[PDB]
């Protein structure tokens, strides 16, 4: 089995600014390497095949090179719409094999996060629970951290964060971060906190509401 | 041009045979090409099983073809696979794929998780703004769905209608249940007064739910 390997696991890049992807086999593949693009939620769509054939309908800006063991793709000036994992991939011989992948971020300007937060909903309180969330919307870079907190007191078990995958226009990203509790334990507390620090600010993002009034 | 499409169970217990099938439409299978079945492991690594060609030779990837079968039915235009003895190692999305040296073509994909639980629909509540929101311009409206497995679920708005600042966080797995977030923004002068709703799937589970989020009052 040819080995392929994709050197740059990850990388972070400006818009307009020209990127290069390195894929390298094990042992000689010719010119039987293609590259693929798979964004988030899709399925991998061909680019260039051939080495440097660029497929039916691909943008200009992606372009191939490459023989034997060493290939390299190339994206002339990068669009926030290139966010995506990228394969390359051998027909050379059997089996055919993949490499990888190489994951391209976006890098832009700092922006401080929009806070929301949710108090639980009947329907729930129905069936014993109760999730509070709190939602940070549109902002860079990725890193932040969030505290909870009860009528004034931290509160670290029974929550839950994730994100979202980087928007494909504005790229920002979201996380909602979702406390849980039971019924009984939400109706004994009235203040809900959601604090939120970000390299943006000095001083956290603060976002609370009153169960004596929603 | 040609379009393909991936159907099958979610879910198959170990050491049970999965069988997927590809329906292939706009072009006919026995007219030319080679026809691929390829998967995705969740840490995104893709591997090539094998393919049915236009004159019906198979050919496999050697680490499966002791247990692998790929076979077609040309009435139907589809062709399937059919892997025995599956263990959890074969959780993966599945993908049927035209093509020789380079696969121009692929499915939308569809994912198999081997495992020994049952099946359990989505529990999907509201989550409405506190009132206390008086930032006016914009409105932050959406969906809570959890204690669902397996994986995936599908989340729409408006039937589809609402596709702009649509933010969906990825999944995650608490003891042994999924849960994700959708999250809408509006513009202030359309949720008071038009009606929002989230569509939710659960294939697995044949489970359609939809959700009315009502104003803070």
């Amino acid at each position: 089995d040819i080995v392929m390997t994709q050197s740059p696991k990850s990388m972070g890049m400006s818009v307009g600014e020209a990127v290069t992807l390195n894929c390298k086999a094990s042992e000689n593949v010719g010119t039987y390497v293609s590259w693929y693009q798979q964004k988030p939620g899709q399925s991998p769509v061909l680019l260039i095949y051939g080495a440097s054939n660029r497929y039916t309908g691909v943008p200009d800006r992606f372009t191939g090179s490459g023989s034997a063991t060493d290939f390299t793709l190339t994206i002339s000036s990068v669009q926030a719409d290139d966010d995506a994992d990228y394969y390359c991939g051998q027909s050379y011989s059997s089996p055919l094999t993949f490499g990888g992948g190489t994951k391209l971020e976006l890098k832009r300007a700092d922006a401080a996060p929009t806070s929301s937060i949710f108090p639980p909903s009947s329907e729930q309180l129905s069936s014993g629970g109760a999730s509070v969330v709190c939602f940070l919307n549109s902002f860079y870079p990725k890193s932040i951290a969030v505290k909870w907190k009860v009528d004034g007191s931290k509160r670290a078990n029974g929550t839950a964060n994730s994100w979202t995958d980087q928007d494909s226009a504005s790229s920002t990203y979201s996380m909602s971060s979702t406390l849980t509790l039971t019924k009984d334990k939400y109706e004994r507390h009235n203040s809900y906190t959601c604090e939120a620090t970000h390299k943006t600010s000095s001083s956290p993002v603060v976002k609370s509401f009153n169960r004596n009034e929603c | 041009q040609v379009t393909l499409s991936q159907s099958g169970p979610g879910l198959v217990k170990p050491s049970q045979s999965l069988s997927l099938t590809c329906t292939v439409t706009s072009y006919s299978i026995t007219s030319d090409y080679a026809w691929n079945w390829i998967r995705q492991f969740a840490g995104q690594s893709l591997e090539w099983m094998g393919y049915i060609s236009y004159s019906g030779s198979t050919s496999y990837n050697p680490s499966l073809k002791s247990r692998i079968s790929i076979t077609r039915d040309t009435s139907k235009n589809q062709f399937f696979l059919q892997l025995n003895s599956v263990t959890t190692d074969d959780t993966a999305t599945y993908y049927c794929a035209r093509g020789g040296t380079g696969f121009p073509y692929w499915g939308t994909g569809t994912n198999v998780t081997v495992s020994a639980a049952s099946t359990t629909a989505p529990s999907v509540f509201p989550l409405v703004p506190g009132s206390a929101t008086a930032a006016a311009s914009a409105v932050t409206l959406g969906c809570l769905v959890k204690g669902y497995f397996p994986e995936p679920v599908t989340v729409a708005w408006n039937e589809g209608a609402l596709s702009s600042g649509v933010l969906t966080v990825s999944a995650v797995l608490q003891s042994g249940l999924y849960t994700l977030s959708s999250n809408t923004t509006v513009a202030s002068g359309t949720w008071p007064s038009a009606s929002v709703t989230c569509l939710v799937a659960h294939p697995k589970s044949s489970t359609a739910a939809d959700k009315k989020i009502e104003p803070k009052d």
